[PDB]
């Protein structure tokens, strides 16, 4: 179990290194997708209106 | 994390150690040959069994060798070993006749499912009083069918005829196989007490009792070898519409699996050269299902030749499963062509891309998948292929249950809802069976949503963990108690909620804690 | 007389429904349909539009099939319906220019006023302007060949009104909008060369082949005009430039300071929190 | 003999700096999961919106 | 006795119809019709869309002239569009989406063919930009009040289907009504095409045009936004010398609302305008 320890962990090595370009996708995404959304909410408001008080 | 190239012939060669010892292991001779699945590497060890003249020996690796961990490998060694031999010799004939039997184990199975039920009134009056006509109608048979499975009990059902016929609809179709689901392993008093109902005219006002009781016939056939499929053929025979066409494909299709047969194939095609979605749609099931292990070569061609052709959505995610189970084993082979239909501009077969490869590289042998899985799940906008995203990443990754929350973490709450459904099936299928707390204390923000999908989705995960666990070792009791109050709960929630609700707590009821499921 | 016109996308989807209700016939030659809009106003616009049926001949090019009732039906009841819109002319989704073209214009120079046409492509590989909008008028020839119909290009724009933004927005979730910043900015810095690339590689070959090797006098004299002004720009040595290279570069350094002083600015915070918080969630852990 | 305690000692700790490495790439992603999990807050939020 | 689950098929062309029938969605009543073709029973599909002439009169059976419709139709049959009616739309501008009396009654009379008989109201007037989704409309059956209301299946689609959240009129008129799911369909075709077209809609004709423009605009005219921003910038600084004596004095909560970060990020954005536009003059001077 001690030289079985490496095999095992580097299961682990890759696992945890296919994460990266998950990351990546998601973080250059998801600011693509909040931006989409924030001019989505921007384009709601409009010049012409009514005034209140 | 072995690609097979080596391991394969690193067993082969490893097998020959304990042949030349005093006595053979059968976990080892298991182990390798669940893996490299060779012929000839069985091939002397049932002859041995023979030059040995030991039977108590011979039951364990027949019972255990033929029980699972194959198909058309047992399909194979069957033949072969009904080549050796006669065409101890009164010995080896009863022998060769009842390693091949199975029949033994359904008996047992059956026999102490039927004495070990243990029932509630509970249960059952509580989902008299939340039924309703329209949608739960069929969450409440599946739930009966989920509680009553293995006992064969239709004394809960002999009740009242009113709680079933008293409106034409598929609930009686999904009622007639919840009583399929009761019952199974019946080669007489199946077919008996399905034709005891109504032998008289021969002609019943519902048809959907008939495509039922061949669905169910389906269900209790599958995977045996006292199949009626040859009566089956003449059956289908029949002049009908909706349920020959579907409720046949279903049924034939389900008993039919394993044999790879040419001639249900070829009625399947002239099955589905109607242009029909729904029977269409039950002809990719079979087919699917018929053709495993098979691979034909103009069948893929054809079928993706047939998919672009149709508007129709049934007939899409028809052929996408079809085309998506009928794959195993392809990982050295299928690559280029699921890379190739990637890009396909069909969302249905972009699913399919992922439900193919899906079971192709179960046991974690590919980390090439995941990285356009993942890709494909966050830069897409449609959230079909994104809530089918991560199923395909639970089936592979199900070897280790410990990794996967904490990979979908980021998926436990989502931009869109879909993202979460997909999430929270992957939550329920990896955790399944498990006693990994990792998903189970990020239940309670899954419980509650704005969204009824998740909240649905959380239900079923939330299903699918606690079922055989000790209330004494972890804190179920919060979990149990939100459980239980979805049944109350019922009026100031979702019509769909309350049916996911109930046909999440159709699981744990399931079998009366007897059976259960694993991986 | 029309400086710009402007070509609303309802009309080419119009031309994808030309290309969907085919139903495999295993011809599937030009089609002329009518083009409505607005006459009146200088600048043309683009509404809707309806469709007719046209064939040739395989050997005679010289046959075109119209018909008179059938228009003056389908614009008779699209006037009654509306009639903020009348007829303008006419549009085909060939990609070349057939000599029969101005006699199915001729039609529709004589019963209607002087009519635009329109020139698309059957398949959209073309990553340019699908659309091309040629006025049809008389003009003087200088080499003194007799006087025929001559179709001028005039530049158009692709728009929409209100409601057809929204429909098309909502049916692509694809597209961005404009959108200020990095990406938006470089993809087209990245492919606009590319943009030119295709263009100029599809153009230049078949120009220097049919130069040489060609007939059919269809005045070069613009392209001696073209030349001239690819010789416009002799080579500048940037020497009377170099002042303005200073003045952008400088620019550049106000972008610098900016850059690094405002990310100073915003490292305040974090470099701030980075240690507060953590020393107090550390302290107070335990 | 001197190697199992010694060499592959000194390779189960070189894998211990591996383990660093990969502990740098496992709070890197802890961080980068926490701000996207943060965005996705904001875009939740303005979802709610 | 048999229902099953019906889905709405809707293209571009309908979708854009509607949008020209969005434009003609004046208070005056107006009449429409819809075309296609249907394989079955549980799925239907529209293709054949336009609109119909204004009255005084309004909606009605009346309003609808018969012989005009079935010529109009037959105009359609020499033509290559071979398929049935498969129902009418209109508009109901301002009073709200539903149907009156006179409505459902011409909708009663109109399904006497027609089994399924499509309904689609489109109302763009109180309809915001932000989303041009609409819900199809369908006509229960008066006999079916003893037994259950809908007996449909595949109830999955229902969340879909509650896009229409007010909690006025679906609950309020929820009696002897009730509603269909909507779904697209799109194919290379039609993505490809319309895709290039909107690109290029943003985008100019040989595209080399307005680039440069810009680009030698950046000394003229982006100089006195960068100006503009360096003095609003300033305005934020001069708080900013406030900041550090409340980060002295309190440093607990936020009472500011004002996040002073990303929008000097965004200033930064239009501040690389000059740094990407740098090389395009580079490969301008260049070749
Ligand atoms: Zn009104």
């Amino acid at each position: 179990d001690l030289y079985s320890r490496y095999k095992k962990l580097q299961q682990e090595l890759e696992f945890l290194e296919v994460q990266e370009e998950y990351i990546k996708d998601e973080q250059k995404n998801l600011k693509k997708e909040f931006l989409h959304a924030q001019e989505e909410v921007k384009r709601i408001q409009s010049i012409p209106l009514v005034i209140g008080q | 994390m072995q690609n097979k190239q080596f391991r394969n012939k690193v067993l082969r060669v490893l097998v020959k150690i304990y042949m030349n010892l005093e006595k053979p292991d059968f976990i080892n001779v298991c182990q390798c040959l669940i893996f490299l699945d060779d012929p000839q590497a069985v091939s002397d060890i049932l002859e041995k069994l023979v030059k040995e003249d030991n039977l108590l020996m011979a039951y364990q690796i027949c019972f255990d060798l033929y029980e699972s961990a194959s198909q058309q490998f047992l399909s194979s060694v069957i033949q072969n070993l009904r080549t050796v031999g006669t065409p101890e010799p009164k010995d080896q004939t009863l022998k060769m006749i009842k390693i091949l039997s199975g029949e033994m184990a359904i008996e047992l199975h059956l026999q102490f499912l039927i004495r070990n039920n243990n029932t509630d009134l509970m249960i059952l009056k509580n989902t008299k009083d939340a039924v309703r006509n329209s949608v739960c109608h069929t969450a409440t048979v599946i739930a009966n069918s989920f509680m009553h499975c293995g006992t064969t009990s239709d004394q809960f059902l002999r009740d009242n005829l009113e709680w079933l016929a008293r409106a034409t609809n598929w609930a009686k179709f999904t009622a007639t196989a919840s009583l399929g689901v009761i019952h199974k392993g019946h080669e007489k008093e199946a077919l008996q007490l399905m034709a005891t109902y109504l032998p008289k005219d021969t002609s019943p006002g519902s048809a959907y009792q008939e495509g039922g009781g061949l669905y169910a016939l389906g269900l209790i056939h599958a995977n045996h070898g006292g199949d009626i499929i040859d009566y089956l053929l003449n059956q289908l025979k029949n002049a009908s519409n909706d349920i020959v066409r579907h409720g046949g494909s279903l049924g034939l299709g389900l008993a039919a699996m394993g044999t790879a047969r040419q001639d249900v194939y070829d009625l399947l095609k002239t099955n589905l050269y109607q242009d029909d979605a729904v029977t269409g749609e039950a002809a990719g099931l079979a087919l699917g299902l018929v053709m495993l292990g098979s691979k034909n070569a103009q069948a893929i061609e054809d079928m993706v030749g047939y998919a672009q052709e149709t508007q129709h959505e049934k007939i899409l995610r028809g052929l996408a499963v079809g085309i998506a189970l009928v794959m195993y084993g392809r990982m050295e082979e299928a690559d280029a062509l699921i890379e190739s239909l990637c890009r396909d501009k069909d969302p249905i077969l972009r699913r399919s891309g992922m439900y193919t490869v899906a079971m192709a590289y179960c046991g974690s042998g590919n980390n090439k998948a995941i990285r356009r899985l993942l890709h494909v799940a966050v830069s897409d906008v449609n959230d079909d292929v994104r809530r089918a995203a991560v199923e395909s990443l639970g089936f592979i990754l199900f070897r280790t249950p410990e990794q996967c929350p904490s990979v979908v973490s980021l998926l436990s709450e989502s931009y869109n809802p879909h993202v979460r459904y997909g999430a929270a099936m992957a939550l329920g299928i990896c955790c399944a069976g498990t006693g990994n707390k990792e998903a189970i204390n990020l239940l309670e923000p899954m419980t509650n949503d704005p969204v009824n999908y998740v909240r649905q989705g959380a239900l079923i995960a939330s299903a699918l963990i606690m079922i055989q666990q000790t209330e004494i070792t972890c804190p179920k009791v919060n979990q149990f108690r939100q459980l239980y109050s979805k049944v109350i709960n019922d009026k100031h929630d979702d019509v769909m909620a309350k049916f996911g609700a109930i046909l999440a707590q159709g699981i744990l009821d399931a079998g009366g804690h007897n059976v259960t499921i694993s991986l | 007389a029309v400086q710009k016109v402007v070509v609303h996308p309802l009309v080419l989807l119009s031309v994808v429904d030309h290309f969907n209700r085919i139903g495999k016939v295993g011809n599937q030659k030009r089609v002329v349909g009518v083009l409505l809009g607005s006459w009146q106003k200088k600048v043309l616009d683009v509404s809707n539009s309806f469709a007719v049926p046209f064939d040739e001949d395989d050997k005679d090019d010289s046959v075109w099939f119209l018909d008179h009732d059938y228009l003056e039906n389908m614009y008779g009841m699209f006037k009654k319906v509306n009639a903020r819109e009348r007829i303008v002319g006419w549009y085909h989704t060939g990609p070349k220019l057939h000599k029969n073209d101005i006699a199915i214009n001729e039609l529709m120079k004589r019963y209607c006023p002087n009519s635009v046409l329109v020139i698309i492509d059957v398949k959209p590989k073309d990553l340019g302007l699908p659309t091309e909008a040629y006025i049809s008028v008389e003009e003087v020839h200088d080499d003194g060949t007799p006087t025929s119909k001559t179709f001028e290009h005039v530049t158009s724009e692709i728009g929409a009104e209100e409601a057809e933004e929204v429909g098309v927005e909502h049916l692509l979730r694809d597209i961005k909008d404009t959108t200020v910043g990095t990406l938006s900015q470089r993809i087209t810095n990245q492919v606009h060369g590319l943009k030119g690339l295709n263009s100029k590689l599809l153009d230049i070959r078949s120009y220097l082949e049919k130069v040489a090797t060609g007939k059919l006098p269809i005045n070069h004299q613009i392209i001696y005009q073209l030349q001239d002004v690819f010789n416009l720009l002799p080579d500048v040595s940037l020497q009377e430039f170099v002042k303005a290279f200073y003045l952008k570069t400088n620019d550049q350094m106000v972008v610098v300071y900016l850059a690094s002083l405002i990310r100073s600015v915003v490292a305040l915070h974090n470099l701030i929190n980075n240690k507060i918080a953590n020393r107090d969630a550390e302290k107070k852990e335990g | 003999l001197e190697e199992g305690k010694a060499g592959s000692g000194l390779r189960q700790y070189y894998l211990s700096k591996i383990e660093e490495l990969q502990l740098i790439v496992n709070d890197k992603s802890q961080n980068l999961r926490r701000l996207q999990a943060q965005r996705n807050e904001l875009n939740a939020k303005v979802r709610l919106l | 006795a048999v229902d099953t689950a019906e889905q709405v098929y809707i293209s571009s062309l309908a979708l854009l119809k509607m949008l020209k029938h969005g434009r003609a969605g004046v208070p005056m009543e107006v009449m429409g019709l819809m075309l296609g073709e249907f394989v079955d029973d549980y799925t239907v599909r529209v293709i054949d869309v336009f609109a119909m002439p204004q009255s005084g009169t309004g909606v009605s059976v009346e309003a609808v002239d018969p012989v005009f419709q079935a010529k109009m139709l037959d105009m359609l049959k020499q033509t290559g569009r071979p398929e049935m009616v498969v129902g009418w739309y209109h508009s109901h501008p301002g009073f709200g989406c539903w149907l009156s009396g006179v409505d459902i009654n011409t909708q009663q009379s109109f399904e006497a063919l027609s089994e399924r008989a499509v309904a689609v109201v489109v109302d763009p007037i109180q309809s915001v930009k932000g989303k041009v989704v609409i819900d199809a409309f369908r006509l229960i059956n008066a006999n079916m009040m003893v037994l259950g209301h809908e007996p449909r299946q595949t109830t999955s689609n229902l969340g879909h289907l509650n896009k229409p959240s007010i909690q006025a009129l679906i609950h309020g008129l929820n009696r002897h009504y009730y509603s269909i799911t909507i779904n697209y369909r799109k194919n290379e075709l039609e993505q490809k095409m319309l895709l290039n077209l909107h690109k290029k809609s943003w985008m100019e004709g040989l595209t080399l045009q307005d680039y440069s423009e810009h680009c030698k605009h950046n000394e003229s005219v982006v100089k006195e936004m960068l100006e503009l921003a360096k003095n609003y910038n300033k305005a934020v600084e001069e708080e900013d010398k406030m900041t550090p004596e409340q980060l002295a004095i309190k440093n607990v909560g936020k009472q500011d609302p004002k996040r002073h970060l990303e929008e000097h990020v965004d200033v930064l954005m239009t501040s690389n305008i000059v740094q990407c536009l740098a090389a395009m003059l580079d490969t301008v001077v260049f070749k």
